[PDB]
């Protein structure tokens, strides 16, 4: 009567170990730990969306409002919780698009679960219920597209796809921020129209230079690479023209060294007298060569020696210096040459293009000017991002990163595939939905109806961060919906959407003046990965846990 | 009297340890009971590190969780076993040992000696396995159907995932165990089937292919990707800095001299790429078309990649050493060792050889082979413990599906083996049995044990257990005296009977056979034993 | 008794020789009784009188835990 028995025969496991079933309550406690760090996403979604500040234990603050950002550095306990965290994580490396989205989704599937649950609903019942409720949603997706991309590359036509994704992340200026993602992408692409040739794109073509100072304006966009480096000899501005041809050699420049025991053997002073005039002949006649071919600049991989520096002085011939490996990868890719090890004469075909190499001053420091020219097009650019806080910088790499992925979206599938923004996606499901609940007879309507009700998170959530009561405007956008198809063709109210702040009253007529849209591509695999990564956590009726 | 033999020491006897190996028991069959079943509950591991494993096998939840309790780990040992030799019956055995104990104990307590409860123990097991030959259902292989494939692998792919993974992972497991029956009839299970994790899509999407699918791929850029037709030359030596045998080194006189003895590192690795050279002398022709790889067992010196490059030569380095081995039942040709002797026979075919870059790593695809002798499963996955969700299900499904073909019968599943023993073994005269007089009682132990399983089935449907059973012993009273032979299951979907044979439920031969084996040995010794002690030097 | 290297067992496996993972001493002196083998330390010193015969079967059965080779003797 004093103390209980505290679970006699639980000396089966450690201490530690820990048990935790779908009953007592411990299945809604897992649903109520979602909306802990759920409501922390939902105030950073949309172009209103406010971002957050999480310090590690390291001191590194990421400022950033993406989904899939945030949840890398916080320490997630609730085993069910990371399911959520490592689905948004898969979001942002597949389509590099739609992360805020699928950490929405999953979260508001377990919070309309909660009734699904109390109302006696099992949990085998529940999962048939998202998954043949999901089937049907991906089919309508497909019906309710408009629009496409026709050609790979143009000046308007670009503006439609990165702009309304880089709208969400660092809103600001939009103009602004689209013209200098725009810019890259159209000298990556390979264009040769009309020959037939399979497409080709790389995500990690375009490389984001974070340079502090300045301002957002003062940007602009560089056809060639640029690293922070000091020129060892001599600084060129190169006002001589006739462009240039440049090599790149990823093995250091240096007299070949024995891999084993490595020593100077010199049995009499008369070898010894020779030996120091003979490394000097040693790298003249290499470098002598490669001078003779008219390369005025040499990429190096390592460290380079004085001795060779200086016969590359005498010549003027340029010295880069390119540590690891992929940074020294994507240069020769700028001016079309191929590496070699060994220090003789390279190949005139293996020679790269460049046309001018300049030193300025940007951030206060000497940087190589790589940028190309009209003529003689080169892969790989980079865009130059001035900012006056290191912490705007990091995320906007990351913003230009989303409308670089979305480029990918352009290739695999037959097109673009435009869709509906301003939430106009998920608000047109819900009608379609709720007539796919009662065509289906049995008890598995009710998982069915509520999967749609799950879908008005986006237009609650764009409202809420508006500023603007969910109240008022969330039923007044219905009204375009609940008139259904008239007897004439032609129907454009499937283009209303959400509205930030301004007049609210729904508005901004038919976005499609608004020009934002959504991508096909990326809802498909934002629908399958929130929806699995809910059905995972109901389909779990025991958590066991270790240590704590 | 053990306080006196050491001044600290803890032991329990007698009516103390009879209530350790019955209780400790119980409440690890207890967290199986909710696991078996296709309905069983879904349980996730975390531990202190962060990893999380989320599977129903009762294997991962022994082996990543201690137990304290001496009782179990006799049970985990035998569990895991069961699962290594026969791929099931991990959570089986644990159900039958921890409620045997159970069954016996009640006549324990009514002053009935252990030994002669264990003692008819034997006797009754024993008639399970007279049974079980008129019981089995004889297979011939020289049909080869392929719809008798499809239920069998079905029955533990329902247990661990639901339809929508069956559905996908059903054909994928019979094409794999196709080609695994030779007219040798020699079956080899690791070489034939493997499970190689990679993250792409949705778990859903996973796809079966013809052909060895390796973890590299070419470094250099102008290594073709895709090539038509590719002659795999399989090389177990490496291009690579040696050991170099203490490093002895040069000893150079003149400047001239130290570039010259640096040329002596490439003499060595040149030599053999003369001889890959003067094989591809033989191939040369339709080059344009036609094309030569080059699958290395050790990491290859980047120094010779640009020779491969030049001569648009695909290069793998730091591959597998099993991977070694299947290299001539998937392209059909043979391990070449030294490259002084090079024959085209040796060299492989493949009809199509492409590779997929996917985010930093690189995997090479092998397919459309002219008659391979091998295949492989390439199983993708959302989430790190998805991959070993999907890991755990395809692999428990391989050693049920191999043992089929093994034998030339098949057990029904849906637990009509073990109602079966019940009126075999309750009606059965002890005047034939060896066990008499008190020995009879534990016979009747060992065969309501049995009853238990098809109840634990019924409990992860909601169903009362009691109600479901009145029918299935109802059905088998008739079928008797009306010349009518019929196997009667357990359906959980309707909470009624079935036919395993028609709905497509088959278990293997040698879990069952093993399980009951091994069980009984476990929970005999447990029954035996009257005092638990801990006694050694630390 | 000790490891091979991969090189030596190429020019082995042209004459019909077949190479095995490294022995420890207490299973060298069994398998010397079985087949009447007598153990040879020096390659050169290797004779026809000390190679073991009289060997039944060789076989190997696949098992999950590990592989199995079967010696058998002729009695």
């Amino acid at each position: 009567s004093l103390r209980l028995p505290q679970n006699p025969n639980a000396g089966l496991f450690k201490q530690g170990y820990n048990s935790y079933s779908n009953a007592d309550g411990q299945i809604i406690k897992s649903i109520a730990a979602i909306r802990e760090l759920h409501q922390m996403c939902l105030t950073s979604m949309g172009p209103c969306g406010r971002n957050k500040i999480i310090v590690n234990h390291l001191g590194k603050i990421i400022i950033t409002n993406d989904a899939a950002t945030m949840l890398r550095e916080l320490d997630i306990v609730h085993p069910a919780v990371k399911v959520l965290v490592m689905a948004t994580e898969q979001q942002k490396i597949d389509m590099g698009d739609g992360t805020n989205l699928v950490m929405i989704l999953a979260g508001e599937l377990l919070n309309v679960s909660e009734k699904l649950i109390s109302m006696g609903l099992s949990a085998v019942e529940i999962i048939q219920g998202y998954n043949m409720a999901r089937k049907f949603t991906l089919k309508e997706l497909d019906e309710m597209v408009v629009g496409e991309i026709t050609d790979k590359n143009d000046k308007n036509e670009l503006l439609k796809m990165i702009k309304p994704v880089i709208s969400s992340k660092k809103y600001g200026s939009e103009d602004i921020l689209s013209e200098l993602v725009s810019e890259a992408v159209s000298h990556v692409l390979p264009v040769a129209q009309q020959a037939g040739e399979i497409p080709y794109f790389n995500v990690d073509s375009i490389r984001v230079v974070k340079i502090m100072g300045g301002s957002l304006s003062n940007s602009t966009v560089i056809k060639g690479m640029v690293f922070n480096r000091e020129p060892e000899g001599h600084v060129k501005s190169l006002s001589e023209d006739k462009k240039h041809k440049v090599a790149v050699f990823t093995c250091p420049l240096d007299i070949a060294n024995t891999e084993t025991k490595g020593t100077v053997l010199l049995h009499n002073a008369q070898e010894m007298l020779d030996f120091s005039k003979g490394e000097e002949k040693q790298i003249d006649a290499m470098m002598k060569e490669i001078a003779d071919m008219g390369v005025e600049c040499i990429v190096a991989g390592a460290g380079v020696g004085e001795l060779a520096l200086h016969y590359l002085n005498r010549y003027g011939i340029l010295v880069l210096k390119v540590p690891s490996k992929f940074e020294l990868r994507r240069l020769c890719r700028v001016c079309g040459a191929t590496p070699l090890p060994r220090l003789g004469a390279p190949t005139p075909e293996e020679l790269g293009l460049v046309e001018t190499v300049k030193t300025m001053e940007i951030g206060g420091d000497r940087v190589t000017v790589f940028k190309q020219e009209q003529g003689e097009i080169s892969r790989t650019s980079t865009i130059i991002l001035r900012g006056a806080t290191q912490n705007n910088l990091d995320d906007i790499e990351r913003a230009i990163d989303d409308g670089v992925a979305a480029v990918k979206g352009l290739m695999k599938p037959s097109g673009g595939k435009l869709l509906p923004g301003a939430g106009a996606t998920e608000i047109e499901l819900i009608s379609r939905i709720t007539k796919y609940g009662e065509r289906t007879p049995g008890l598995l309507q009710l998982a069915i109806k509520q999967f749609a009700v799950a879908f008005e998170v986006v237009p609650r959530t764009l409202a809420e961060t508006a500023g603007l009561d969910v109240n008022e405007v969330l039923p007044n956008l219905y009204a375009a919906h609940n008139v259904t198809e008239p007897g004439a063709v032609k129907t454009d109210h499937l283009y209303k959407g959400v509205d930030i702040d301004g007049e609210s009253d729904e508005g901004v007529k038919d976005i499609r003046e608004e020009n934002i849209y959504d991508m096909l591509a990326t809802k498909k695999f934002a629908i399958n990965v929130a929806t699995e990564a809910a059905t995972t956590v109901l389909s779990i009726d025991q958590i066991i846990m270790a240590k704590k | 009297s053990l306080q006196l033999l050491n001044p600290k020491a803890e032991s329990l006897r007698r009516d103390a340890a009879l209530k350790v190996n019955v209780t400790s028991a119980e409440g690890l069959q207890s967290v199986l009971e909710t696991n078996l079943g296709p309905k069983g509950t879904l349980k996730m591991l975390v531990d202190g590190a962060g990893n999380i494993k989320l599977t129903k096998d009762g294997k991962v939840l022994l082996t990543e969780m201690q137990i304290q309790s001496p009782t179990a780990v006799l049970i985990a040992r035998a569990a895991a076993a069961q699962d290594e030799i026969t791929g099931d019956g991990t959570t089986t055995v644990v159900c039958l040992v921890g409620e045997l104990l159970r069954q016996a104990h009640r006549f324990i307590q009514e002053g009935v000696h252990p030994r002669i409860i264990t003692d008819g123990f034997e006797i009754a097991r024993k008639e399970s396995m007279k049974f079980l030959d008129e019981f089995k259902i004889s297979k011939t292989n020289l049909s080869n159907d392929r719809e008798f494939l499809l239920q069998v692998a079905r029955s533990s792919l329902l247990t661990k995932v639901d339809a929508d993974l069956t559905e996908v992972l059903t054909p994928i497991v019979t094409d794999a165990v196709l080609s695994v029956y030779d007219a040798q009839a020699d079956n080899l299970d690791l070489h034939m089937v493997e499970i190689m994790q990679m993250q792409h899509l949705s778990p859903k999407d996973t796809t079966f292919i013809k052909g060895l699918v390796l973890d590299h791929g070419g470094r250099h850029p102008d290594m073709p990707t895709r090539v038509k037709n590719a002659y795999v030359l399989i090389l177990n030596v490496s291009l690579e800095y040696e050991k170099t045998e203490v490093n002895s080194g040069f000893f150079y006189s003149s400047a001239d001299q130290r570039d010259k003895l640096a040329a002596s590192e490439r003499k060595f690795v040149d030599a053999k790429l003369k001889k890959i050279i003067d094989l591809k002398n033989e191939v040369c022709g339709m080059d344009p078309d036609k094309g030569f790889v080059i699958i290395n067992q050790k990491g290859i010196d980047p120094m010779s990649l640009d020779v491969f490059a030049k001569h648009n030569i695909l290069a793998l380095r730091r591959a597998k050493r099993r991977n070694m081995e299947r290299l001539q039942l998937v392209t059909g040709g043979e391990a070449q060792n030294s490259v002084e002797d090079l024959s085209p026979q040796i060299l492989g075919f493949s009809g199509l050889v492409y590779q997929e870059t996917i985010g930093e790593e690189k995997f090479t695809y092998v397919t459309e082979n002219t008659d391979p002798k091998s295949c492989t499963i390439l199983i993708k996955g959302s989430t790190h413990y998805a991959l070993a969700q999907t890991k755990d299900a395809v692999r428990d499904g391989l050693r049920a599906v191999a043992n089929v073909l093994k034998d030339k019968n098949i057990i029904p599943g849906a637990g009509a083996f073990y109602i079966a023993l019940s009126r075999y073994l309750r009606s059965a005269n002890m005047n034939k049995l060896g066990a008499k007089g008190k020995t009879k009682t534990g016979i009747e132990a060992f065969a309501e044990a049995l009853l238990v399983i098809p109840k634990t089935l019924v409990k992860n449907s909601g169903f009362d257990p009691l109600d479901v059973l009145a029918m299935v012993e109802d059905e088998l009273d008739d079928a008797q005296d009306s010349d009518e032979t019929r196997y009667v299951g357990v359906d959980l979907n309707i909470g009624d009977s079935c036919d395993p044979t028609i709905e497509g439920i088959w278990d293997s031969y040698r879990v069952l056979r093993n399980a009951i084996t091994g069980a009984t040995g476990i929970a005999s010794n447990l029954l035996l034993c009257d005092e638990l002690l801990r006694a050694g030097r630390s | 008794e000790k490891g091979v290297s991969d090189l030596a067992q190429h020019y082995l496996l042209k004459g019909g020789c077949s190479v095995l993972r490294r022995v420890k001493k207490s299973d060298n002196n069994r398998i010397a009784r079985v087949t009447g083998a007598t153990i040879v330390n020096r390659v050169e010193d290797l004779k026809e009188s000390d190679v073991g015969t009289n060997c039944g079967l060789f076989k190997v059965e696949m098992i999950g835990d590990e592989y199995f080779s079967f010696l058998d003797n002729c009695k």
